[PDB]
């Protein structure tokens, strides 16, 4: 009966951290592989403008 | 998803600003600016904003000045074909501000942040969530100038406490006095003045200099714009020099030309006058609150034109310590917008340690001359890997030695590894490939794999320790690199290259 | 079911260290990046 509920109740919070979990956790990622393509412009612009 | 955006209007100081990974960031605008301004106007069918709006302003019929004083007021302005409203002009403003970090980012910025005065309450502070959605760009929470810098900087981790600001705006001084709620900002006292500043600053310059320049020759100066700027700007420049430098001039010539020898302390003499009309906002803080000077955890320094020493020799013998310059003041209100900007839609508890390699670490080429494939300093949860090939033809098997330190020698250096791996195919020297991924965890233990391709045969070790020892050995060693300043002479190995007999 | 309930809980938490190990590595991608560039920019200007 209650010996039933933990189930939900553990995977509940477990899942529910791992939303964040996944969205911060690729945040990073979408970041630094933005800012690649920065450096990456920074040399076009060094080329003339530096 | 989306980043949650600052945006500051200070105006005349105005910045939108970002975070990226774990270092907060000051945004460029499409002028070459490191920040661009708050002013703009219209023409006809096409909009003109910022650095490119403001000197088309004093040739044309639209140039906004300052806005600030009409937000949360009842203000309209009668301009071409329609009259204005404070919200639809900084609609505008934040429009361009959308396109100028979108211009620069690429991941668009929905999401954003405002910062707002202290004094601020229900009608002008709600002006600026609702403006700050006119334009599109959604805010998440409007903080207040004062709360914004004060937790750019951060105060959570520290204890209940109380703090004084400094705000210098464009031409406005002000300050802030605040508490720590155990986690609760609510800023306490208020004070400064409508006018004075950086630009107030220059003309003590230009003024003291042109009545000087007509105690000289007799000849009057203001009368001339192009002089008159080369004024304004070469006498900034007199003015940060004497914040940080000991001595001064100014080379102002071919002016129709003086050339002086600038001087710090009579441009003190100069400005230690106005450094009182701040005492006063700042004491009147002092009781607006009621607790003394000598009641305060923090205090700090806010502003453009903050960077000179007059005001912090003025408070050095008035609250009894230094102030935290922690900061690049200027933009300093712009990525406080955006901490918590982050702190909400984005990344929680940060540890961000052992971000550092105890050594360069590489292994055994011919005969102990030492490679590097891990350098010094790096950031420990990662592994970098290289492949050499054969000795001498025929190797039957090849043993593996690895060294961590910088002289580039064998017993110059500590023997980390020794291990070896055999069956490989015998043929031609060089040829044959073996592959050494170092691969460095992030707590300490180092694991190195050695294999050959061709035969998928491999030989890795897990070391223990890397270390085992304190922090002054090592350092002492590292120092014994540069003590050692050319054992380089082991280029004598580097021409063994006789090692190829043909 | 009844303990595959605390079998995703495993493959979670499991997750879990796996994520944040995830993201290590990237901390150490992502700052280490900054010797390298700085030194980049520096001969970059220099000359030119």
């Amino acid at each position: 009966a209650e010996e039933l509920a933990a189930a939900k109740a553990q995977i509940a919070e477990l899942e529910a951290k791992l939303s964040e979990m996944e969205h911060r956790y690729l945040r990073l990622y979408a970041d630094f592989e933005n800012f690649r393509r920065r450096t990456r412009q920074e040399m076009e612009a060094a080329e003339k403008y530096r | 998803m989306s980043k949650i955006i600052g945006i500051d209007l200070g105006t005349t100081n105005s910045c939108v600003a970002v975070l990226e990974g774990g270092e907060v960031k000051v945004i460029p605008n499409p002028e070459g600016n490191r920040t661009t301004p708050s002013v703009v106007a219209f023409k006809n069918g096409e909009r003109l904003v910022g650095e490119v709006a403001k000197r088309q302003a004093i040739t044309n019929p639209n140039t906004i000045i300052s806005i600030k004083r009409h937000m949360g007021t009842d203000y309209k302005v009668e301009i071409e074909g329609k009259q204005y409203t404070p919200q639809e002009i900084s609609a505008i403003i934040l429009q361009y501000l959308k396109s100028y970090a979108e211009d620069y980012l690429g991941e668009p910025v929905t999401r954003a942040v405002i910062t707002v005065p202290a004094y601020f309450n229900d009608a002008q502070r709600q002006a600026t969530k609702d403006a700050g959605r006119i334009a599109g760009l959604e805010v998440e929470r409007i903080i207040n100038e004062p709360t914004a810098a004060a937790l750019a900087y951060g105060l959570d981790k520290e204890e209940d406490q109380t703090i004084l600001v400094y705000d210098l705006g464009g031409g406005t001084f002000d300050v802030s006095i605040l508490e720590l709620g155990d986690g609760v900002f609510e800023v306490k006292a208020t004070a400064g003045d409508n006018h004075l500043g950086g630009d107030d600053f220059d003309q003590v310059i230009i003024d003291y200099l042109v009545n000087q320049f007509k105690q000289e020759h007799g000849i009057d100066l203001s009368k001339d714009k192009m002089a008159l700027q080369r004024l304004k700007d070469a006498a900034e420049k007199a003015k940060k020099e004497l914040s940080g430098v000991t001595q001064t001039q100014i080379s102002l010539p071919f002016i129709s030309h003086l050339e002086m020898t600038l001087t710090r302390a009579k441009f003190e003499e100069l400005s230690a006058h106005l450094v009182e009309r701040t005492m006063g906002p700042v004491r009147q803080a002092l009781q607006d609150a009621g607790l003394t000077p000598a009641d305060i955890d923090k205090v700090i320094l806010v502003g453009g034109s903050t960077r000179i020493p007059a005001v912090q020799e003025a408070i050095k013998r008035e609250l009894g310590k230094e102030p935290h310059k922690g900061v690049n003041p200027d933009e300093v209100v712009a990525i406080g917008a955006a901490i918590q900007g982050g702190v909400i839609a984005g990344e929680v508890k940060d540890v961000v340690l052992l971000d550092v390699t105890p050594l360069s670490l590489g292994i055994e080429t011919m005969g102990g001359v030492f490679t590097k494939l891990i350098e010094r300093n790096t950031t420990i949860p990662t592994s970098k890997s290289q492949v050499f090939t054969t000795a001498a033809d025929n190797q039957t098997t090849v043993d593996i030695h690895v060294l961590q330190g910088e002289r580039p020698m064998a017993a110059d250096n500590k023997s980390l590894g020794r291990f070896q791996l055999t069956g490989i195919p015998p043929a031609p020297r060089g040829v044959p490939q073996i592959e050494v991924t170092f691969d460095i965890d992030a707590n300490g233990i180092v694991h190195v794999r050695a294999k050959d391709l061709g035969t998928n045969k491999e030989q890795s070790i897990t070391i223990k320790s890397s270390s085992g020892l304190s922090e002054e050995e090592i350092q002492r060693m590292i120092k014994e690199a540069e003590e050692n300043a050319e054992a380089d002479r082991k280029r004598k190995e580097a021409a063994e290259l006789r090692n190829e007999a043909d």
